[PDB]
């Protein structure tokens, strides 16, 4: 350190508005936001700014770009979004906040997941608690023939079988 | 510094 702080953090602001989002750079993110509508910008990878964000688990940046008008709805080239990305890591807090904005939570990617499958390959609990209670569809299929259950059976997992099948145990049987 | 986009997991395997 030649200063009295590293200079890299000065350097900062040369970063694309997703390696700010992705990174947690408020300030610099912030200001570019005001400056030029970049806030749902995408990337070569068709990636938002709150994607990146939610990926990386920086709960702040996401916060603040929901409350500044980031489209959650948005899916990358793979028909990724903020919150599968979100459920794949179990980010419980940023899958919260994306929840509470009504997003869809059942859109079937080009990898052959949803955000359920992801919580559930992931051992997330909570996460899986949630979007059960959001409408996630425990009976869509990976690639490979597995639903919800499947994957919670075959990996072994053992909460989050009693998880799904208390919210299948909740259903209402039709009586009309 | 550039930090990378996590890929989503691989569906087709255990986790582990």
């Amino acid at each position: 350190l030649y200063f009295q702080g590293s200079t890299t953090p000065l350097l900062a602001n040369s970063l694309s508005v997703h390696q700010l989002a992705a990174q947690g750079e408020m300030l610099y993110l912030a200001t570019r936001i005001e400056q030029e509508n970049v806030i749902n910008h995408t990337d070569e990878e068709g990636f938002t700014p709150l994607m990146w964000a939610a990926a990386h688990g920086q709960i702040a940046v996401v916060e603040f770009l929901l409350q500044n008008g980031a489209d959650p709805q948005l899916l990358g080239k793979g028909r990724e979004s903020a919150l599968s990305l979100a459920c794949s890591k179990g980010y419980t807090d940023i899958v919260k906040m994306l929840l509470d904005c009504g997003v869809d939570v059942n859109e079937y990617d080009w990898n052959g997941g949803t955000p359920l499958l992801y919580a559930v390959h992931g051992n997330h609990v909570k996460c899986v608690k949630m979007l059960l209670e959001s409408g996630a569809d425990p009976t869509i299929e990976t690639d490979s023939g597995y639903n919800s259950m499947d994957l919670a059976v075959a990996l072994g997992y053992r909460s989050v079988q009693q998880v799904i099948e208390s919210h299948l145990l909740k259903l209402l049987q039709n009586i009309k | 510094a550039f930090v990378h986009m996590p890929t989503l997991p691989n569906l087709d395997f255990h986790k582990t």
